């Protein structure tokens, strides 16, 4: 489960980044070096997405059926295929983080991967 | 020999910049395990290696030498301590290579003779007939202290921007604040002094009229180092450094004083003098302290107050 | 036979570079220890004459055995090799039967340095006696040669490979011999092993194994 | 030489930002690890960059070199700072680049001739032939005092709106207290010289001639940052700053005082002074002292009422 | 008995995430590392449960899931939840505050188990909302 | 003794905010960060007792938790409470003053555990009207 | 010396509030913002304890709580008190004057201290009537 954790937050990683247009707090998560830069991080981009779920501009959808994500950011439209990280695996990742600060590399090298397809397309 | 242990406070800084990637400047680190009651952490530390200790120290000793008026050889002259290692800076000097291994005590007395830091600082030369001479002073890597169930050391990092009237200019720095310790050894009792078995050759006459200077100089050239003058970025991040607690001990055989990570090392380190001078026979065994956290001391101690008065009484 | 135990307190760590990319080795080498030890009684001079060519001012005391085994965990690091244990403690053993106790004695108390220059190292204590030899099943720590046989579970059995006396001499290169170490490779810890020791000294409640 | 260390006492202030959040603008923010009675404690505190300082500094010069009549820059005048590193720079000012390492000489004179803010604060150029120059002074954060246990800084946000008659507009912005220090060095004995080794190039005597001018510009450029001009966000924020104690030393060896973190640095770096002197075999040592918290100094020294007499017995 | 006081609390921290649509006092909960962290968390989660029932937009009832379980119906911006059991009692915050002041352990528990019940409830009303 | 002290103080301040119904002295009591707003509080809120006392709607009693515990019953509108333990003594409140010009910790302290009875008296006496 | 000023000048004011039944001369006591307003109580609160003198009902005493401490023994309407300590002299009185002069805090103070005194004595008196 611990991929699927990463996973989850790579997606969270990747909706923020979309819906901001800036790769500064995925740069920020991919260069940390302690547990204080990576919670920094789950904090401020979960406070972009809360703003984007208040406006309606992030909304939870599926696309058998997927679950996804749909974002609208300055007049375009992107889809994030996956789900949102819990509390619970915030918590599970961050314990993880605690033992390696790898698994922020990891998901950050992700979160960007899913971000440059969907911005390729 | 002179040894010593030397507990440090830096506050902000960026003293050695490894490696650059992107647009971010990284310092340093290196892993440290942490024993808690669940387990074993692994935690990265910054760290500031001895080289560039050492060429800040050689630094010192080339600007108070060319003071003075002892030789200082000429790539030397310019602050690239590359010393005698190829035949170019030999052809640049201007020494005879070394024949053979009988020779090897004659091209050390020429080289020695006609650069100072190749005597302190130690060279090696490359060839066919190989010659050696170790530093006669041997610094540490910089940790911070590993003391009780915390480690007092963080890093983050900065943003900057390089303003501009045509936009078209962004950097990051990290930037580290820590408790280092450090220690050195110094033994003076082989300033000057050929490094080789074999037949005395012409020369070492003047070596031995030049060996109190040489040694005066070495020892008043780690003022500057326990001063707070190495490292880099010192133009636009100028730390702000200050003495905590510090050890030096003089002798006349092998010492070295315990690390300075526990909270209680002079005491130590004082027993641990004893009974080394009461095992080896020593004649000489004198040791001074700096205490400025007022941590326990014992007695049997000279009580300093400034590196100023511990460099004179070294010198006495 | 008289064997010599030391306490050694590091300062921030060893480091020895692998002959022949710049990775280093977990425990220090048989050589470098030899070389600490006999550092007491040359201090000043770096070279001295074999009869054919200058070697290294070390190769008097080619024929003493000696081992080490670390007391706390430690992390490898690439970044050169460096093995960081600051703070932490290693218990070397020497056993000998060629100068008197009070020689060996007085030269483990002068020691303050393993590997390169940087590698800082106090003595803390150090103690002196005799050995008694015997060939019977044992438990041990200090790493022995690839040629020991193994009677416990293959666990912690890491291969190494060290160069003989032969390589004091420069231009020259000592002769490779295989060594096993009973180590965990992450963290770098120590932990005891069982041996069917066919030579073995025991030393004041731990045993060594030499063949 | 002449360095100084300086303590400021400011209020509701907002003198340097960073990325901001949403409709918040932040104050820039740094670890510090400080001791106290129980132990090692870490502490975030407001920290000012010292590129603002040095930025200050050096359009402060510009502004005096320009009154003056000395030359400056082409894109220095307008104030960026970019000097000569990329090669867009070159070809506005119109200058070659170098060809090899033997010609690389020429180049630092002719572009210390343009622009007296490549000499007193350095340039780099990368490419083919690096041209390096380390600056001539140097600055570090802002930090405040650690004084004691009880760190005097307050940090808070404050809400602004912008008035409409159509709603359809409100942001938070971040708000200092504090009582801040620094420490600044100046070396004015490598003013005017060129910096890299090689032979004698022509122009060096118009470097000569201007030497004293260029000294006593640099030298007037300080009381900018020691009269409390620089940072940002002085249109609707302006601070209100008081000078409390400063310490300024003219030596003629290395040097550099206590920090200001102590109420008693005073004493203990006129004292530290005073042995340097005899320690390092210098000649000239002065020291000039700013008091106004009313704080124990010493015997023996200079007082003086403002920083305009500080700056005036400077340059005599 | 201390199983249920701390699924008795959990739900209480659940109806309050629901409600307040806030993970803040949730995190604050389970990354206690004193009495009184856990204890003001204990305050500000009943003091947003309060306001809930004073306008009437958390209620207690009964479900039948055949037999009738106790439930908290909670309405947040619209959306309705639904928290199967009971709410804390001053005698389980008393007892859970005890278990504090022996293992702060006990408010990780809760912590885990409230932000378990809340993310099946908000998976299972998304999903819904989708259909 | 120090324990017993803010325990004390805090036994005044949550018999204080039963009566008045108010949490606005405790909220001032838990924010303070000078010695002239815990005195202040400390004032207001035995002023608050006194006129409960005057009007005999605070007394003094002893209940039966087998052993007799001191107790202090608190009548307010209609609603009845009881906070066991004893009031502060002016030899408590002149010490826990000193422990404030020490250190304004102890007032965060006492109200908390302030906080802490008052929601325990007020949940249980809810849920006796809900039964 | 400030100390035991100050506590004989609240034993003074706890008196007169017990013999008067009346907390109106301690309410002006510890609102005073001025040297007028405590030198008039100050007189006012003598000059009741003195009727009280005159007529019997207020006397000095010793009491035993092993040794032998001075009290004040008060009679006041079939009630009995007994504070414990000195009242203050005249030279209290004006030393606490020059107090005031300095600071109005000292008011307080002793305001507080009296309050105290006779809060703790009514409540003993309540409860061993109710026994």
């Amino acid at each position: 489960e611990k991929e699927n954790i990463i996973g989850r937050i790579a997606n969270l990683l990747a909706v923020g980044f979309l819906y901001s247009e800036s790769p500064t707090l995925v740069d920020r998560f991919a260069n940390a070096l302690s547990k204080e830069a990576v919670t920094k991080v789950l904090y401020d981009v979960q406070r972009i997405v809360q703003m984007g779920i208040d406006r309606s501009e992030i909304a939870t959808t599926t696309i058998k059926d997927y679950p996804a994500v749909n974002v609208n950011s300055s007049g375009a439209k992107y889809t994030v295929v996956g789900y949102l990280p819990t509390s619970q695996d915030i918590e599970d990742f961050l314990r993880m983080i605690e033992e390696d600060v790898y698994y922020a590399r990891k998901a950050g090298a992700l979160a960007m991967s899913i971000a440059n397809r969907i911005k390729l397309g | 020999m002179i040894s010593g242990s030397v507990r440090f406070l830096v506050n902000l800084e960026s003293l050695n910049g490894v490696e650059s990637i992107g647009n971010l400047t990284k310092h340093r680190t290196a892993p440290v395990v942490l024993k808690t009651s669940t387990g074993y952490l692994v935690r990265y530390v910054p760290v500031i290696s001895g080289e560039a200790l050492a060429h800040a120290y050689q630094a010192s000793l080339v600007d108070i030498a060319k003071k003075e008026g002892l030789p200082v050889g000429s790539l030397s002259s310019q602050y690239e301590f590359i010393k005698f290692s190829t035949d170019e800076a030999l052809k640049i000097e201007g020494i005879k290579e070394p024949k053979d291994y009988n020779d090897a005590r004659r091209f050390e007395v020429e080289v020695m003779l006609k650069d100072v830091i190749a005597d302190v600082g130690g060279f090696m030369y490359a060839g066919g007939a190989p010659v050696r001479r170790t530093s006669r002073i041997k610094l540490g890597y910089m940790i911070p202290a590993l003391r009780g169930d915390e480690i007092p050391a963080q890093l983050e990092a900065q943003f900057h921007v390089r303003f501009s009237n045509k936009p078209v200019a962004i950097f990051n720095v990290e930037v580290s604040s820590a408790l280092y310790t450090f220690s050195f050894e110094l033994d003076e009792d082989l300033i000057a002094v050929p490094s080789t078995f074999g037949e005395k050759v012409k020369g070492e006459e003047e070596l031995e009229r030049q060996k109190a200077k040489r040694v005066k100089s070495a020892i008043k050239a780690l003022y500057s180092l326990l001063s707070g003058n190495f490292g880099g970025k010192r133009s636009r991040f100028l730390p702000s450094m200050k003495l905590m607690s510090l050890v030096v001990t003089k002798t006349d055989f092998p010492f070295m004083p315990e690390p300075a990570h526990d909270d209680d090392y002079i005491k130590t380190t004082i027993m641990r003098l004893g009974k080394a001078k009461g095992v080896l026979n020593g004649n000489l065994a004198k040791a001074y302290v700096i205490n400025n956290e007022g941590i326990e001391v014992g007695e049997g101690v000279t009580v300093l107050s400034t590196v100023e008065d511990l460099v004179v009484k070294l010198e006495e | 036979m008289i064997y010599s135990k030391v306490f050694l307190k590091l300062h921030w760590g060893f480091s020895v570079v692998k002959p022949l990319a710049k990775p280093g080795f977990y425990l220090p080498p048989p050589t470098t220890l030899i070389g600490a030890l006999s550092y007491g009684k040359f201090r000043g001079v770096d070279n001295i004459n074999l009869g054919n060519v200058y070697g290294s001012p070390a190769y008097n005391f080619r024929n003493i055995m000696a081992t080490a085994r670390l007391e706390s965990e430690g992390v490898y690091t690439e970044d050169t090799g460096k093995v960081y244990i600051p703070n932490g403690r290693l218990v070397v053993v020497y056993v000998t039967d060629s100068i008197s106790k009070e020689e060996l004695e007085k030269l483990c108390w002068s020691i303050t340095r393993i590997g390169c220059k940087e590698c800082l190292a106090s003595v803390e204590n150090v103690e002196v006696g005799e050995a008694k030899k015997v060939s019977g099943r044992v438990k041990t720590r200090y790493y022995f040669r690839d040629t020991v046989k193994v009677v416990g579970r293959k666990e912690f059995l890491e291969y190494v490979t060290f160069w003989e006396e032969n390589g004091y001499i420069w231009g020259k290169e000592g002769s490779p011999v295989r060594y096993i170490l009973p180590i965990t490779t992450y963290p770098l810890a120590s932990k005891e092993v069982e041996v069917e020791a066919k030579e073995a000294y025991e030393v004041g409640g731990e045993y060594v194994v030499f063949s």
